[PDB]
């Protein structure tokens, strides 16, 4: 493959063309054009582990968007990154106030 | 509906002999 | 093939009759017919390809 | 033989009357 | 037939569909209109309820103008078909 | 007539409505409101297929977040349920304009 | 060929409150949240029509909703 230089496996060719021509830096001079794919592999692996754990539980084997919404709201680093996003095909965090409650 | 040879008053008066 | 026609329940089936009623072509009907026939002749009827 | 003939005959006929699927007694009853 | 304890044409369709389903075979049942071919389909659907514990989510496809000619036939022939309604696909 | 105390049966309503992926918004008229909004000024949209679901879920996010903020401001006051003044508190502090 | 709203439910607005953490109700729960909906949506579409009328151009594929709502203040994921 063209990605196994440092444990990566995502496609490189089109990614090499895009990162080299990212239109944001004049030249990536020594230089980590593959670090975008590195963080991409990192996120893919963490999503793999989380989704496997979620699907394997609930006595099922599939990921319902409810589970992914719960996982997205679960993390704190993702909340600090972009905390102004919501997940569709699910529901809001359940809530009842003790003052609302009888 | 049948577009015949441009005639009227023929529904049954040709048929009173045709039976 | 499971295809059975409609006369399997004979003696419990009404018959069928067809009434033939004509209708003459009025003066304006034939006039418009000839007008569009002339238009088709000019157009070559759009009926040759 | 006659009693055997008749017993087998109508036990078979009543079986055809009953032998369609049946089920476990706890679920059938 | 192998049934479980109407008219004769629809139950003849029932018999053929029973010979087909337990054989897991299909058939071009080219019944002329008025002989209740859809009623034969409903007859097979209901016969499957008592033939075996297999009910499952079935599926039947039809021209949309015939949709009452399925649901009202269910409510008239074996109303035991529980149905969820699918109308207004996004939110209704 | 098994009529029990409201609020606890409302509590079971909350429990049922806050458990699964159920679409609590009986809201194709929400889609018609979106259509009135979109065709209010322009026309010839020619958009995607499931985009209505995404925009409606964004609407749900905004409105429901407003609901929780309003309920927090309401229990902040001496009124548990949703009050318009609590919603004004929840929206003005957000920088509504 | 236009259609308009009728009031936004007793029931569905009630479930909106239910997932908002509300059991009973006041007289100021159903209608006003929809008014906030209308105000926020009218503001975001005001910005959108300003954008599309300043240059007089159309829009692009479904990726617009996530970016426009993020600038608005509440965006979405799901696809
Ligand atoms: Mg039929």
């Amino acid at each position: 493959s063209r990605s196994a230089k440092a444990g990566l496996t995502f496609p490189v060719g089109r990614v090499h063309r895009l990162l080299r021509r990212g239109n944001y830096a004049q030249r990536i001079g020594s230089g980590a054009p593959v670090y975008l794919t590195a963080v991409l592999e990192y996120l893919a692996a963490e999503i793999l582990e989380l989704a496997g754990n979620a699907a394997r539980d609930n006595k099922k084997t599939r990921i319902i968007p409810r589970h992914l919404q719960l996982a997205i709201r679960n993390d704190d680093e993702l909340n600090k990154l972009l905390g102004n996003v919501t997940i569709a095909q699910g529901g809001v965090l359940p809530n009842i106030h003790q003052n609302l409650l009888p | 509906f049948v577009s015949e040879h441009t005639i009227e008053s023929n529904i049954l008066k040709k048929a009173n002999q045709k039976r | 093939l499971l295809r059975r026609l409609k006369a399997d329940v004979e003696k419990q089936m009404p018959a069928k009759y067809e009434h033939i009623v004509y209708c003459k072509l009025s003066k304006r009907q034939r006039f418009l017919y000839d007008d569009f026939m002339s238009r088709a002749q000019t157009k070559a009827t759009l009926a040759s390809g | 033989e006659k009693k055997r003939k008749i017993i087998q005959e109508r036990i078979r006929k009543h079986k055809e009357q009953e032998s369609q699927h049946m089920l476990t007694q706890e679920e059938r009853l | 037939d192998v049934p479980v304890p109407l008219r004769t044409y629809q139950k003849q369709g029932l018999n053929w569909l029973a010979s087909l389903y337990n054989n897991h075979t299909n058939g071009i049942l080219a019944d002329e209109m008025g002989l209740g071919k859809t009623i034969q389909t409903i007859s097979l659907l209901a016969y499957l309820a008592c033939e075996k514990e297999n009910w499952g989510p079935h599926l039947i496809v039809v021209p949309t103008s015939v949709l009452l000619n399925w649901e009202m036939e269910f409510k008239r022939f074996a109303p035991g078909f529980k149905v969820l309604t699918y109308y207004g696909s996004p939110q209704q | 007539p098994h009529r029990y105390k409201p609020g606890t049966v409302a509590l079971r309503e909350i429990r049922r409505f806050q458990k699964s992926t159920e679409l609590l918004i009986r809201k194709l008229p929400f889609q018609r409101l979106v259509r009135e909004i979109a065709q209010d000024f322009k026309t010839d949209l020619r958009f995607q297929s499931s985009a209505i679901g995404a925009l409606q879920e964004s609407v749900e996010a905004y409105l429901v977040s407003l609901f929780e903020d309003t309920n927090l401001a309401a229990i902040h006051a001496k009124r548990v349920t949703i009050q318009k003044k609590e919603i004004k508190l929840a929206r003005r502090l957000r920088g509504e304009r | 060929l236009r259609d308009n709203i009728q009031g936004i439910t007793k029931p569905a607005i009630r479930r909106l409150a239910r997932r908002g953490g509300v059991k009973r109700i006041s007289g100021l729960i159903y209608e006003e949240v929809r008014a906030v909906l209308k105000s926020f949506l009218e503001s975001v579409i005001r910005d959108s029509v300003t954008y599309t009328e300043h240059a007089k151009r159309k829009t692009v594929t479904s990726l617009d909703v996530v970016y426009a709502l993020k600038r608005q203040g509440r965006t979405l994921y799901g696809f």
